[PDB]
RNA sequence: UCGUUGCGGGUCCGCUUACCCGCCGCAAGGCGGGGACAGCGGCAGGCGGGCUGUUCGGCUGGGGCGGCACA
RNA sequence: GGCAGGCUUAGAACCCGGGAUCCCCGAAUGGGGCUUCCUGCCGGGGCCGAAUAGGCCCCGGCGCCCCGUAAGGGGCGGGAACGCGGGGAAAGGAAACAUCUUAGUACCCGCAGGAAGGGAAGCCAACAGGGACCCCCUGAGUAGGGGCGACCGAAAGGGGGAUAGCCCAAACCAAAUCCUCGCGGGACAACCGUGGGGAGAUGUGGGGCUUGGGCCCGGGCAACCGCCGGCGGGCGGUAGCCGAAGUGGGCUGGAAUGCCCCGCCGUAGAGGGUGAUAGCCCCGUAGGCGAAACCGCCCGUGGCGGAGUCCCGGGGUCCCGGAGUACCUCGGCUUAGUUUUGCCGGGGGAACGCGCCGGCCACUGGCCGGCAAGGCUAAGCACGUCCCGAGUCCGAUAGCGCACUAGUA
């Protein structure tokens, strides 16, 4: 749980030459939102675990609450998980993937030959 | 192993930086015609014990045997192919291994044989 | 594409000085060499004003058509003894132009063979010429890999690819040997000047009847 | 100084090591080629920042 | 030889009625249950699927019936499975810090629009155009040098 | 531990008169550890060891043997006098 | 002025838990006071050389003042 | 390019692959550090010593924030340029100058990879059809923005490179689940049996992914979907090896590769060296062969698991289908986006598939196209520390600042 104060960012005025467009403060803000600013910090908290999503909770004068959620990559029971293993990396062998996609492919024209090939013919 | 490069900076840069492996390739000498029939290789690098014919410069015609081999400078060092300095020592021509007929081949290393072997098959 | 350095003679930390110390107000020193002059054309170690860019044009586009019409116009021009003579060839033993052989040349697959066709077909003597002409050229040529100049001898026609008489006759000196489909104007008129003795094969001439036009 | 640090002594202990010029012999062998040391410096002239 | 779809270029009211055909991406279902096929067997054969086309064109259909016979009379080696060979998801290192979490996208623009028209893409295709002087930012002013020129002497 | 010994004429006059020698040690290396050295390497009693750092960044130590021992007996039996 | 801003009672009165201010306590939490005000964020008006960027034309018996011989 | 003494035929030097050693500081990580050095506690060892005292020395552990039941594991710094997010000018231009441009640039902060990012229709279109994405050519300086000035400036569409589609949540079932360790087995693996521990009803797992699905019914296998990378083979990289033909006669010459004469190879007349200019003296070249070890790619085979999750036929009108979100208003940055781009901030704020969204101002009707607010994704594209090759490039005041004991003095 994330508790940040709200508003816009803290713009800074100029201590130096500027053109008139370039010396306002009131108004100016981040192209940065809170959420993405409470994803951040919570991920400076707990290094080295990844930032999966966030969500805003609650709002009151002074201050907004999120929820970050946060996993460990290097545990064993998230890099098996079929949506953590987005996050966390994944890698099949080519030779997994092409090798039944073959036998697929050799048993299908198989089937075909038997099945579809006299009703193409006629 | 000398760049196949055509440009003459590369092919002069390899070798002059040439490791020592490699600068034995430079040694190579033609061997004579009786050694031709002799071995059945027509090029062994120079060693320290073969008796060559000098074939060009200012001793040429002369046989000897070699005395000194260099790896660095790549030059050899012949008998007869001598002079003496101003103080009176006998000193030795430097010369490149491409200017001399092996006409006899110093055998006794065991290691010559099999690369002898190997250049007649 | 040929260049220099984007940085060369500008990365030194150069600052003009003004006028009042009695010197010229081009660039100097800021540390401890501060009179040495610097970036400017005109000074030791300053920039090239005007260097050769990479994205310079140095290609010359001609028109498809153009191009075309021009090597049917070298094609012809080695149909004339004037020509080949002219560009330079030996021709007084060639009997006759375009000199034309039988498709039975494109079998001989050594040089030693090839030889003797040259030298049966009146064809040996430019070749003599362009052996004994190859010349140490001055300059410095030398040193960037051009060190030889060997001239133009005969180039000959074979009808298509990978025939064996393109590996037979390819060492000699000056002669060239292409493929009847991948005829161009770096052998037909080498220099720009039209005229060269050409050694055709028949099949060769019958395939030239559907190119170039 | 009078009072010094290790450390500070050492790299000036590093700096007296290094300043002497080639030995004769590295003239011969190089053919007087190799003259000079760029180590080679003098107490009053170059100040070492140490 | 593969058969390659044939789809219509969408006719557009500038065209004014000239229509003309182009490649598709792929062969569409109707096509293929005219053939006796669904997409998955397609797309083992090797035949590339695109099942987001509805139209069914006759030509797509006969191609794809006698290039089916030569496969199945075994006169022809079908290509490898238009499906996914590879498996490679690599670790991702501050996504949060990169913006590529959903607050981060939605801050980008690619929720409510496309890469191409959002910020940061604009930004970095104006910069790769004006670094290799490319096509019109080999000129500054083009547009002005242009229609000042066309002024004078079209006067 | 010791890396040769000093045999210049300030040492020799040392081993004559007060029973020491003069080595060149590791410059990490402490008085406990040079008289532990010493009494193992050759079989003799250290009394006292002083130690400098010298200006060429080395460090010498003055072992002062036990009055059983002789200094310059322990140098031309090493062979290093 | 919009929000923070809530709970009772008849725009006004009251209340405390919000909030604020101090004291004690490592903190936990307690004590006192103020109090839905204040303070804080957004928006809006005023004062604002405190600070930022600029402009201060031309002719001309040299420039300036004058004049307009500037349409 | 010196003087000695050695090593090496018991196989050195050299090159390639694998190991060992690897001081102090350094993310530096026990604590300090005004000196790259100093110093503490615990445990073990050693030494001085009469001593088990006391002291001194060596060795090991001792950073912060985290994940995990624990065991244990992670992050930290660097790299020439490229990549992603945020903050963000001015000079100059406009012949002054403020909007504007310069420019979302220089520069700064943060974060990755060998590429990154993007990527799978709440799309574009126009009643005719396309069909994820990126990059190249074009559309095009067109539409449009703009003191409508300077200037700025798309997209759709077409041609190409390459090609690939999937998952999480929910409906429905309800612990059938996963992690760890011990043991037995099992190509050293996955996995199987058994037992302890941990997660899990605040839902593990199954199912589902637009050709929507869930639910009910019937038939069929060419079911489907995942996990391991053992065994065999091939190929390539990191050293190398073989490779044709004059050192023929004469002249000049210190010396020939030059000249005259005479021969020869050529799949090899690319190029370099050698006492002057060498196809045949040597290296090499055309062309061919090659690895104990390390690495990388491809093929065949081998080992397992799952709740049928696969295909076809019908029924359906019940259930599920992503919120401070869509949307409104105010301020601001930005955009070609113009009463119409995107976003951030303040305030307000939906609906539900009978619904919702888009079709260049708003609304109404029709028609057309779709299903936001969850995640992944090869190929094809940028770069140059580094390696290889090439050159109408320069040739020591040139060319990189550095052809040299140069980022040196
Ligand atoms: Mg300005
Ligand atoms: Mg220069
Ligand atoms: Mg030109
Ligand atoms: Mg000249
Ligand atoms: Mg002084
Ligand atoms: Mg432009
Ligand atoms: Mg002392
Ligand atoms: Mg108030
Ligand atoms: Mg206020
Ligand atoms: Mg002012
Ligand atoms: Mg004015
Ligand atoms: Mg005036
Ligand atoms: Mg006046
Ligand atoms: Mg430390
Ligand atoms: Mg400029
Ligand atoms: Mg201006
Ligand atoms: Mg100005
Ligand atoms: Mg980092
Ligand atoms: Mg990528
Ligand atoms: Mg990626
Ligand atoms: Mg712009
Ligand atoms: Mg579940
Ligand atoms: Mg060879
Ligand atoms: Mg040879
Ligand atoms: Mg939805
Ligand atoms: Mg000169
Ligand atoms: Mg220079």
């Amino acid at each position: 749980r994330v508790r940040l104060i709200r508003g816009p960012f803290n713009r800074r005025r100029p201590d130096s030459g500027r053109r008139p467009k370039r010396m306002g403060v009131y108004g100016i803000t981040a192209w940065k939102s809170w959420r993405q600013v409470a994803e951040e910090r919570a991920a400076r908290k707990f290094p080295g675990l990844e930032v999966l999503n966030s969500y805003w909770v609650a709002d009151d004068g002074i201050y907004r609450y999120f929820e970050v959620i946060l996993i460990d990559c290097n545990q064993p029971t998230i890099q098996r998980d079929p949506l953590y293993s987005g996050i966390c990396g994944r890698e099949v062998p080519r030779r997994r993937l092409a090798r039944r996609l073959r036998e697929r492919q050799r048993k299908l024209i198989e089937h075909l030959k038997k099945t579809l090939l006299p009703k193409l013919k006629g | 192993p000398f760049t196949a490069s055509a440009q003459p900076r590369k092919q002069r840069l390899s070798l002059y930086a040439a490791p020592l492996h490699l600068r034995r390739k430079l040694l190579n000498a033609k061997l004579s015609p009786e050694l031709q029939k002799k071995l059945g290789v027509k090029r062994l690098p120079v060693r320290r014990g073969d008796t060559v014919l000098i074939m060009r410069g200012d001793f040429k015609g002369v046989t000897g045997k070699v005395v000194k081999v260099d790896l660095k400078r790549v030059r050899i060092f012949v008998e007869g192919a001598t002079r003496t300095n101003s103080r009176g020592q006998t000193v030795y021509y430097p010369i490149h291994p491409s200017k001399v007929m092996i006409v006899d081949v110093d055998l006794s290393d065991k290691a010559r044989q099999k690369l002898i072997e190997r250049r007649k098959r | 594409p040929k260049g220099v350095y984007e940085g060369a003679g500008k990365e030194h930390s150069c600052e003009s000085f003004g006028v009042g110390l009695g010197i010229a107000r081009i660039p100097r020193y800021k540390g401890h060499l501060w009179p040495r002059g610097c970036f400017a054309p005109n000074t030791r170690g300053g920039r090239r004003a005007h260097p050769p860019r990479p994205e310079k044009k140095l290609h010359e586009e001609i028109n498809w058509k153009e191009k075309n019409l021009a090597i049917r116009s070298a094609i012809a021009a080695t149909a004339y003894k004037s020509w080949v003579a002219a560009r330079g060839h030996m021709v007084e033993k060639v009997p006759s132009l375009p000199l034309v052989v039988s498709g039975d040349a494109e079998k001989i697959a050594k040089a030693k063979e090839a030889k003797k066709l040259f030298e049966v077909l009146g064809l040996w003597p430019d070749v003599e010429r362009a052996a004994e002409g190859v010349k140490i050229r001055a300059g410095k040529g030398k040193m960037r890999g051009r060190r030889y100049k060997e001239p133009k001898s005969v180039l000959v026609v074979v009808s298509e690819l990978d025939v064996p008489l393109i590996g037979a006759v390819r060492n000699f000196p000056g002669v060239d040997v292409v493929p009847v489909s991948h005829l161009n104007m770096l052998v037909l008129a080498p220099g720009g000047v039209p005229g060269r003795l050409t050694l055709w094969t028949a099949t060769a001439v019958e395939r030239l009847k559907g190119l170039f036009l | 100084a009078r009072n010094k640090p290790l450390g500070k002594k050492l790299r000036l202990a590093a700096a007296l090591n290094s300043n002497r010029n080639p030995p004769l012999w590295v003239i011969a062998k190089t053919k007087r080629r190799v003259t000079r040391s760029p180590a080679r410096r003098h107490w009053r002239r170059q100040k070492l920042k140490a | 030889m593969i058969p390659k779809p044939v789809v219509q270029v969408p006719r557009s009211i500038k065209s004014g009625g000239v229509t003309k055909w182009k490649e598709g991406r792929g062969f569409s279902l109707g096509e293929l249950k005219e053939v006796g096929l669904n997409a998955e067997q397609a797309r083992l054969l090797g035949l590339p699927v695109d099942t987001r086309r509805d139209s069914v064109w006759p030509q797509n259909v006969e191609a794809l019936r006698k290039w089916l016979i030569e496969v199945l009379e075994g006169k022809a080696t079908p290509p490898e499975p238009t499906l996914p060979k590879v498996v490679k998801v690599k670790r991702k290192r501050g996504r949060a810090f990169r913006g590529l979490t959903s607050a981060g996208r939605r801050s980008r623009g690619l929720i409510s629009t496309r890469f191409r028209e959002t910020h940061n893409y604009k930004f970095k295709k104006k910069a790769k155009e004006r670094r290799l002087k490319k096509r019109h930012e080999a000129t500054k002013g083009l547009g002005n040098v242009l229609r000042i020129s066309r002024i004078i002497n079209e006067s | 531990m010791i890396k040769r010994f000093v045999i210049t004429e300030k040492a020799l006059r040392l081993a004559e008169r007060e029973n020491k020698i003069t080595i060149i040690v590791e410059r990490t290396a402490t008085k406990k550890q040079i008289a532990d050295e010493v009494q193992r390497l050759y079989n003799v009693k250290v009394e006292k060891v002083n130690t400098l750092i010298t200006p060429r960044g080395e460090k010498k130590a003055y072992v002062k043997l036990a009055e059983g021992y002789s200094a310059m007996d322990l140098l031309t039996k090493l062979g290093v006098l």
